[PDB]
DNA sequence: AAAAAAAAAAAAAAAAAAAAAAAAAAAA
DNA sequence: TTTTTTTTTTTTTTTTTTTTTTTTTTTT
């Protein structure tokens, strides 16, 4: 996506509206004292792409993410992100087309989460899959690290890794989606069986009654060409009560319409099970995508955390009898003996645990973004300026956002920005 | 007859062709089998059959008109055929011309064939054609074979779209519901239009209004209102409501006088849930007094259900929706804006505005400032004595007046009751400014600009309090 | 030549479904789900699977699906307005409503 | 005796769809 | 300039998703 510019206006402590620019696509780093609002910026940057659990980025409700509630003057927080498009292959399934995409998220006292793309107003759920169809699901992301969350990694139960897994080769943004979709279907076979109801319940009788109908004008028309003698103008006056002279055409329309709306229903039923088939198929396919999704985030894990620690390996493995699919949990070695417990691993090693996963994931797809909170409060200096380096040199490939306190990792970041708590706000510098 | 209408609707020719030509200038099956397959034959040969078929057309219609025992029989079985094979003319054009604009320069053609046929159509209709056909199903079985094919037309958008032939198909109705005594099929062929489909109430309005104007017969369209007012709708469609409010506002925009005549029974709509009807019902009284108090000839006439129409319009101002409550506002808002009688009915429309300024819909309070802003602009408390208003001098004169008082007795009453009337509307007014002035802190910017549009006319037109709103407007800022 | 104007229709298809334009009018005239049964269109180079293609042909037939459905009710409902032949009046008590920029 | 996962239902809050009014671009 | 069409933006109503407790449960 290569983001270029971020404003903030009113959002938490950035008051005013601060914009920043010149976002190198290679190496970001942002520094700063201690509340500056590093954290901060990241927080900004999770509320546009439309996080919606609060307590995640320090907060309870909406209204706190405003500078000081609805008080201090400041009634409204805007934050807008604005990406690059030049490259068609790692852009929007819906907005290829539509080069330098921006998206606006608004609160206001009043109003809650207001999203603008391009200008327009557009629904929670445009943004959503927007989002998604380029790997930012925020929701359950894949690239996304808190402050002090590094260490947790390894902590999340075998579901959530097996999410992570499937968040690469579009094995996610899937089964939601035939979640939400079966059941749109199915709350809307309840109106489609309404609707057979009221067609084969009232609306049949009605045909016989104007089909009896149509005999009597069939007669009645002779009986006026006669005519055209007392006795039969007397009946023909009795006769004037169900007559019904314009029978033929309404009749006729009538017919038409239910031969439609019979056609509409078929089609309807027939594009009901076309739909069931391909679904069924494509999970059967996305099993075995997963499957290779797998192995190759495996043997990259493996690779790449024997190359940070020279004497340690790790592996992806099913549970101890459940398959793939149940679930995914993860392996360590060192030396020539296995863990059986990750609980005694060092906090140092579960951080370089988990920056080899997020390498891995990386590497098998590289997101569009990757963005680091404190990456390096577990690690020694040695190893924070070894994964600078290699962050620099081998990875390349995405665009890093990395908060970080020690020299290591931002003494070679192709671009730097330094935050300071000038006046009341929070205001960022190049360099 | 009966056997072909009922087989046609369960259902190198170029040599053959110039051979009809020529004889028209078992060959009869012949041209039937040949005008049988339009789907595949060549355009080219389409639009000579075509011109020659309505020449042939308007060549027997200008015989019938000269030649009116005599060969009866034999001319209406001729005009019976010619019925039957334009009727499939029409049906085979309007075949692909449902296919196409659902390519152009097919559509410029096949309209203009189609204008061809209209004018062969309208010539062979201007005769009486009663007397040749005796009796009435024959009748009625002809012209049905000549108006069914124009509805299944009238389905295609486009169809009305086209002005030329939006007129002929207009003229054809017209003159069938003046002459062949179709009324009945007419206004249920339009009333199944009209809750069928959203694009053929202006259509049936228009159609109505020539065949009114142009031909006396106020008949159909009274039939149409009373069966508009008899229907009874279902909530889940709302597509038949909003067609027959399309259709009720563009009939009272363009001839509200016939439509008065059964406005009587149509009010009993209002009873029904539908925000639509009743929307276009208000407005549809609206559109007929603005456009009656033009005529003092029809005041004379209809004094009594004018004042009804109008106090349904005051009354109607009470509603839990607030769109009718709008409509209700913009017909006093054109009803004050004719220049004419009824300041009775003006001094009542101020009061309910400013009693009204307080609702909680934004749109209605706008309405009701723009009616009072209105209502300042076109006082009628100006023909004599200035235009300028102010409580003090108006005080002053009426204290005047009244220390001061058969010809000069009335005199005076006359101008006691002028200056009452004056000081009653100068004290609403002041009392609605002030109310604009509280409510001029609104979220709504609509709302907000027009109220300072309002503060600024009673500025212009000096007042007293006006400063105070001028500087409410000054801390806008 | 088939290849790129069925690639041309799909391409518009999944835009006017993103977009939020497809309603009960234009139902019956884009058919996606014909390509949604058909999965040569969401393949890569590779004989594979994308399934951001895949996604957005579900959403485009979803949301087909759900306006034709619609289509077909309000098509019965008219089945049966063409086939089927007070006091709302309320008191305007209810219709009452009931220093910031210095101060700011 | 005693410690921690887990299925389940209603209340509140965010948010989407329907419907009409106002504003800018386009054709006659 | 006048009129039709687009579209965008104003509430209002309903829909969807959240988070509250409430029990229910089994192995140590
Ligand atoms: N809703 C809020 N309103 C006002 N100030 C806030 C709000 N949320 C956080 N802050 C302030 O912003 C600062 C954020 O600091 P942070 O970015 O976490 O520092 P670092 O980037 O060094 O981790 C905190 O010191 C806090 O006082
Ligand atoms: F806990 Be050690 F510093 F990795
Ligand atoms: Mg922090």
């Amino acid at each position: 996506m290569k983001v270029e510019e971020l404003i903030i206006d009113g959002f938490k402590s950035y008051a005013t509206r601060t914009v920043i620019t010149d976002w190198d696509p290679q190496f970001n780093a942002i520094t700063g004292l201690n509340g500056s609002g590093k954290s901060n910026i990241l927080d900004a940057i999770c509320f546009v792409l439309g996080i919606a659990s609060m307590s995640t980025v320090r907060a309870s409700s909406l209204q706190d993410l405003i500078y000081k509630r609805g008080q201090a003057g400041v009634t409204k927080a805007s934050v807008t992100i604005v990406f690059d498009n030049t490259d068609k292959s790692n852009s929007p399934i819906g907005f290829t087309n539509s080069p330098q995409i921006s998206v606006t998220r608004q609160v206001v006292l009043g109003g809650t989460s207001k999203y603008l793309i391009n200008g327009h107003r557009a629904p929670q759920q445009s943004v959503l899959q927007l989002f998604q169809s380029v790997q930012l699901n925020i929701n359950n992301p894949n690239f996304l690290i808190m402050q002090g969350k590094i260490t947790k990694v390894l902590n999340m139960k075998p579901s959530e890794i097996l999410s992570l897994i499937e968040e690469a080769a579009g094995t996610k943004m899937f089964e939601d989606r035939r979640e939400k979709a079966e059941r749109t279907m199915s709350k809307k076979e309840t109106k489609l069986q309404e609707n057979r109801t009221l067609l084969t319940e009232e609306i049949e009788p009605k045909l016989e009654k104007l089909r009896n109908e149509k005999r009597m004008f069939l007669e009645f028309q002779s009986t006026q060409t006669d005519l055209e003698s007392k006795q039969l103008n007397e009946k023909f006056q009795e006769l004037r009560k169900k007559v019904n002279p314009n029978i033929m055409n309404m009749i006729e329309n009538v017919e038409k319409k239910e031969a439609a709306l019979k056609t509409m229903i078929k089609t309807i039923e027939k594009d009901k099970m076309k739909i069931q088939e391909t679904i069924s198929k494509l999970n059967e396919y996305k099993r075995e995508t997963l499957v290779k999704t797998w192995e190759k985030v495996t043997l990259d894990f493996g690779n790449i955390f024997a190359d940070l620690l020279p004497n340690s390996f790790a592996k992806l493995v099913p549970c101890e009898g459940k398959d793939v699919t149940q679930g995914l949990e993860v392996k360590v070695k060192l030396g020539n003996i296995w863990k059986e417990s990750l609980i005694e691993l060092s906090g140092g090693q579960r951080s370089l645990i988990a920056l080899s996963l997020i390498m891995a994931l990386l590497q098998f797809r590289p997101a569009p973004m990757y963005i680091l909170d404190e990456v390096d409060a577990a690690l020694d200096l040695s190893h924070t300026q070894n994964i600078g380096h290699l962050i620099k040199t081998r990875f390349k490939g995405s665009q890093f956002i990395v908060v970080s306190l020690k020299e290591g990792m931002f003494a070679n970041a192709n671009r730097v920005f330094r935050t300071r708590f000038q006046d009341g706000t929070s205001v960022v510098s190049i360099m | 007859l009966s056997e072909y209408l009922t087989k046609f609707q369960t259902t190198d020719p170029s040599r053959e062709l110039n051979v009809i030509i020529d004889q028209l200038a078992d060959s009869l099956e012949a041209l039937i089998d040949l005008c049988h397959d339009f789907p595949h034959l060549t355009p080219k040969l389409q639009t000579q059959l075509s011109y020659l078929i309505s020449s042939s057309l308007s060549n027997l219609s200008k015989d019938i008109k000269a030649n009116l025992g005599g060969l009866i029989p034999q001319w209406k079985r001729h005009l019976e055929e010619y019925g039957y094979l334009i009727q499939v003319l029409l049906t085979f054009l309007q075949d692909e011309l449902h296919k196409v604009s659902s390519n152009v320069e097919l559509f410029k053609r096949d309209c203009n064939q189609m204008e061809n046929l209209l004018e062969s159509i309208t010539k062979l209709l201007e005769i009486n054609l009663s007397k040749i056909f005796q009796t009435t199903p024959e009748k009625d079985l002809f012209i049905g074979l000549f108006t069914r094919p124009l509805f299944v037309l009238l389905e295609i958008e486009p169809v009305t779209k086209v002005s030329s032939l939006k007129m002929f198909i207009q003229r054809i109705l017209a003159m069938c519901v003046k002459n062949h005594g179709q009324s009945s099929s007419i206004q249920s062929s339009l009333m199944t239009n009209l809750t069928y489909f959203l694009h053929l109430s202006v259509f049936n309005a228009e159609l109505l209004k020539l065949l009114n104007d142009e031909y006396n017969y106020p008949q159909l369209t009274e039939d149409i209102l009373k069966e508009i007012s008899t229907r009874v709708f279902n909530a889940k469609d709302t597509t038949g409501p909003k067609a027959i409010s399309n259709f009720l506002i563009k009939l009272s925009e363009l001839s509200p006088g016939i439509m008065l005549r059964q406005m009587n029974l149509v009010i009993t709509l209002l009873n029904n849930s539908s925000i639509t009807l009743r929307c276009s019902v208000v407005e549809a009284c609206g559109n007929i007094v603005a456009e009656l108090a033009q005529d003092p000839q029809t005041m004379e006439h209809y004094k009594q259900q004018i004042a009804v129409l109008i106090e349904l319009l005051e009354e109607r101002f009470q509603d839990s929706n607030p769109y009718v409550r709008t409509k209700a506002i913009q017909g006093c808002s054109k009803i004050c804006d004719l220049s004419s009688k009824f300041n009775k009915s003006k001094a009542k429309f101020t009061s309910l505005a400013v009693r009204s300024l307080q609702d909680r819909s934004s749109l209605v309070r706008r309405n009701s400032v723009k009616l009072l802003s209105k209502l300042l602009l076109k006082h009628p408390f100006k023909a004599i004595h200035g235009s300028q208003l102010r409580l003090s001098e108006w005080e002053e004169y009426l204290k005047g007046s009244e220390s001061q008082l058969t010809s000069v007795l009335m005199k005076l009453k006359l101008m006691i009751v002028y200056y009452k009337d004056a000081i009653s509307f100068i004290k609403e007014i002041h009392k609605s400014i002030e109310l604009i002035s509280n409510l001029l802190f609104s979220k709504n910017r609509n709302e907000v600009l027009e109220s300072m549009d309002f503060l600024v006319l009673a500025d212009a037109f000096d007042i007293e309090l006006s400063e105070f709103g001028i500087k409410k407007m000054l801390h806008l800022v | 030549t088939n290849r790129s104007t069925m690639m041309a229709n799909f391409e518009e298809w999944i835009k006017m479904a993103t977009d939020n334009k497809i309603n009960s009018r234009n139902s019956w005239n884009f058919a996606l789900i014909d390509y949604f049964y058909d999965l040569d269109v969401l393949k890569d180079g590779e004989n594979n699977i994308n399934f951001q293609k895949a996604s957005a042909t579900l959403d485009g037939c979803i949301k087909i699906y759900s306006s034709r459905v619609d289509s077909v009710t309000t098509e019965t409902g008219k089945l049966l307005s063409g086939l089927a032949q007070e006091t709302t009046l309320v008191e305007f008590e209810t219709i009452k409503m009931k220093i910031d920029p210095l101060f700011k």
